[PDB]
């Protein structure tokens, strides 16, 4: 409970009331998964059920630690409707964001530690309380922003095959075997991408990390990909940076951002099409307010 | 081929309205537990605080032929 | 005159309060009504 | 004393506060008298794949 | 009156060990195992009894 | 010896290995320890207790 | 149900046809109004099946209490 | 004589039913988890 | 190879498309709200009885003091 004790002294500068809280490791499985990485990075973030929003207070660095009940395992220590916002990282780029609701710390806050449910994941949180001292709209928002965007982009990619007869060509030379007569159903590639594409959203994607530039030299040499596999044989990965391999394997359907606006989506065999990045000032502005 | 594009993308409609179908069953069969919790606990609050006031009428009335 | 002060003062701190339960079941049995449905 | 899951079906299940939530008591058969009207209705109009 | 219903399987999962817990995955701590309720194990079958 | 290891299949990114305690004597593989060291074994365990 | 083991092989027309038994008045009051005459048959015969549940049961409870002292106590007269 | 009998006896009257609600939550909440839950 | 290739993608295929199909129901949330109704119902009914018996209480109170 010292990160406790360490934030109060400077705790006002950020927010003015905060709550204490503890995260079991279970729960942190979602955020980093094959990996138990220290939390010494993390830094919060606050969140409010309508389009104001304030963030980077960046409450507790805390250490892990087990509870203080003995039969406690090994847990990370650190309107009644809203999603607040939590994000969790190390020195290195393992970043998580967790969501909280209200109703578990304000009722959670019964009575010095306590267990509540979670609603986001079906396991327990630990809150304690120092002893001296329209429901479904606001999870939607991010939702529907992320795939309207995608939308966006795949009516761009749907006009440029327009533009070019309903016909494509390669830009990555990768030598295919010659042997697809309609193996793999040429048509299928594009239908289970497209599915891949408009279906997947998460708030990293690659045209979130490229439409935040920090310079105008360096990102326009810089592209930004994530490929995912064919069919959800796994997981995908969001944000690789290019300082082609993808265009070689297959059952990798292949997504590439410039910073500029232009979208690339590579299929296997080294195909492109291209399309266009179009964000109106405001939802740039609250991407800007959430990632940066 | 432009006619398996639209294909496609009913079926991204369909799957992204089934999954947000299914999540907010989910999500509101978890909220009305914790709810129906809220109210239990509320409630035996509230017959705690009935019993404290019934046992205060007896204590008050074991002192009655005192105050007499 | 003494139990005429006992026998129905803590009568109305009895009734009073068995309408306690009942208002707070009326409003939070809507609330489930309005809140989570 | 190490943390144990039974996940049922599709549910998870951790805390014994959670065992009203997902297991049944089934009494003996002298107990259970009482109440094998609705254990036959849950077994004839029940559903029983969810 | 009191027979139970459908025969199920419910998977439990558990940490392992402290002295086996050393592994960077949280996932592969873990083990797991199945167990059949309500079910009983059986011998193999003949054709006309099958 | 008390881990068994294996690849799984690469999707997003480079595939990497996963490990498994054998969590016991017996999953060691019969190349390394055939079926008639068990049965010595076992015998010997009950001379001992 | 998404599958279930095929209906055991089983006679027809027992209800009506062999017996007239206690059960029958109370197993009158179920009726079909909605449902086809196949699953109204099945339904039928599972009431069927769990009376007859219930007067087994109801008649073992009685078989268990045991044997009086007092009945074998005026065996003399 | 009187007051042993009344601020007793109504005493218990009142408690014996004061407890019947608690038991008739306990069993109404745990019916609706296992019906529909 | 391509064969090997081809198959283990069309058999992520044949998974990932039988995963597809999932279902919704309403007429649950409906039973479950009347199930509130009937226990609103059944409680207010038992506050009144409970409520009577206390009203009666005085009554017995003030009368057996006529006994004495």
């Amino acid at each position: 409970m010292d990160v406790h004790i360490d934030n109060q002294v400077l705790s006002g500068l950020g927010t003015p009331l905060l709550v204490h809280l503890f995260v079991p490791d279970t729960v942190m499985a979602e955020l980093c998964p094959n990996r138990v990485p220290n939390c010494e990075g993390a830094w919060c973030q606050t969140l409010f059920s309508d389009r104001t929003g304030l963030t980077r207070v960046c409450r507790v660095f805390a250490a892990r630690g087990m509870l203080p009940g003995r039969p406690s395992h090994r847990g990370t220590f650190t309107n009644p409707f809203h999603v607040a916002a939590l994000r969790f990282y190390d020195e290195g780029g393992l970043v998580g964001e967790l969501q909280i609701y209200y109703l578990s710390l304000f009722e959670g806050a019964k009575r010095l530690v306590r267990g509540i449910a979670h609603i986001f994941s079906p396991h327990a949180l630990y809150v304690v309380t120092y002893p001296e001292l329209s429901i479904l709209g606001a999870p939607e928002r991010e939702f529907r922003f992320l795939i309207s965007v995608a939308l966006r982009i795949s009516a761009s990619f749907r006009e440029k095959l327009a533009m070019q007869a309903w016909t494509a060509q390669q830009e990555i030379p990768v030598v295919i075997p010659t042997s697809y007569s309609r193996i793999y159903k040429n048509s299928d590639l594009i239908r289970e991408a497209f599915f891949t594409v408009q279906t997947r959203v998460s708030w990293e994607s690659c045209w979130v990390k490229a439409t935040i530039s920090n310079a105008p030299k360096t990102p326009d040499a810089c592209l930004w990909i994530d490929s995912h596999p064919l069919y959800e044989e796994g997981a995908s990965a969001w944000g690789k940076v290019i300082d082609v391999a993808l265009g070689t394997d297959g059952h990798c359907v292949h997504l590439a951002t410039t910073s500029d606006g232009q979208a690339f989506l590579v299929l296997p065999g080294g195909f492109v099409i291209k399309g266009q990045l179009a964000l109106t000032p405001e939802e740039r502005g609250y991407i800007l307010a959430r990632h940066g | 081929s432009p006619e398996a594009l639209e294909l496609a993308e009913r079926e991204a409609e369909r799957a992204r309205s089934e999954r947000w179908d299914r999540c907010a069953q989910v999500l509101k069969n978890r909220l009305l537990r914790v709810e129906l919790d809220g109210i239990m606990r509320d409630h035996l609050a509230r017959a705690e605080e009935i019993r404290q006031d019934l046992d205060a009428v007896v204590a008050f009335s074991d002192g009655l032929e005192s105050m007499q | 005159s003494q139990a005429s002060r006992v026998l129905s003062r803590f009568v109305s701190q009895l009734r009073r309060k068995l309408e306690r339960s009942t208002h707070r079941l009326i409003a939070d049995l809507e609330r489930l009504k309005f809140l989570y449905l | 004393d190490r943390a144990p899951q039974i996940i049922i079906g599709n549910e998870v299940y951790a805390d014994t506060l959670a065992a009203p939530q997902f297991i049944e008591r089934v009494g003996n058969m002298d107990e259970m008298a009482a109440q094998f009207v609705a254990l036959y209705g849950y077994r004839v109009n029940g559903d029983h794949d969810h | 009156m009191t027979c139970p219903t459908f025969t199920r399987a419910v998977r439990v999962s558990v940490d392992n060990d402290v002295t086996q817990q050393l592994a960077p995955n949280p996932a592969d701590k873990r083990t797991e195992q199945t167990v059949l309720v309500n079910g009983l194990v059986a011998f193999a079958f003949s054709e006309r009894t099958r | 010896p008390l881990y068994d290891i294996y690849i799984g299949r690469d999707a997003g990114e480079r595939a990497r290995h996963r490990a498994v305690h054998r969590l016991m004597v017996g999953n060691l593989p019969t190349p390394l320890a055939p079926a008639a060291f068990q049965e010595a074994r076992g015998q010997q365990f009950e001379t001992a207790t | 149900m998404a599958r279930r083991l095929p209906k055991p092989t089983l006679q027809g027309r027992l209800e009506a046809d062999f017996p007239d038994s206690p059960l029958l008045p109370k197993f009158q009051e179920l009726n079909q109004n909605n449902l086809p005459n196949d699953v109204f048959r099945e339904a039928q015969r599972s009431y069927l099946v769990f009376l007859t549940s219930q007067f087994c049961y109801e008649e073992y409870v009685q078989r268990t209490f045991g044997v009086p002292r007092r009945q074998r106590a005026i065996d003399k007269r």
